[PDB]
């Protein structure tokens, strides 16, 4: 799709089994989900922000459907106000920035 | 580094 | 242009006749820049990421220039890791996200 973005570039995502809302967000590094469960080993981490750090549990080769277009790759889950999808998966459903 | 509302 | 995210999105923007690096973000709002004299009355604001909230200045009306294109809004000054374009001034510069 072409999403505009008059509102918050949200969409459906499926993972974990579990589907869930998410924001398309070009401004982040990595994928962060609130918590949740998921299959694996995972390590801790630090991320940031406005407003300062959190620890998060990475982890690593997760499968996620964004909108339609399966990815893999790896997954933070912590303390977040809003599930993102950043750069690590958007990259891997071909979403670019067009102006 | 990740990323406001 | 057409953006991919296998890097982080920065461009670069001109305000107050200097120029800056910033970030493309649609995850954000709005757009906040680092520490600055920008002309005019500013009022509060409070903005949110991942690690909480923090207290900034508003400073409406501001022309900025971001990657040739000009925009006229809302530009938000406080402690910002990076500069960063939010969806306020990137409604303006006519991009839009596509996969
Ligand atoms: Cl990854
Ligand atoms: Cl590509
Ligand atoms: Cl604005
Ligand atoms: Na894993």
């Amino acid at each position: 799709p072409q999403i505009t973005l008059w509102k918050r570039p949200l969409v459906t995502i499926k993972i974990g089994g579990q589907l869930k809302e998410a924001l398309l967000d070009t401004g982040a590094d990595d994928t962060v989900i609130e918590e949740m469960s998921l299959p694996g080993r995972w390590k801790p981490k630090m991320i940031g922000g406005i407003g300062g750090f959190v620890k998060v549990r990475q982890y690593d080769q997760i499968i996620i459907e964004i909108a339609g277009h399966k990815a893999i790759g790896t997954v933070l889950v912590g303390p977040t106000p809003v599930n993102i999808i950043g750069r690590n998966l958007l990259t891997q459903i071909g979403a670019t920035l067009n102006f | 580094n990740l990323x406001q509302i």
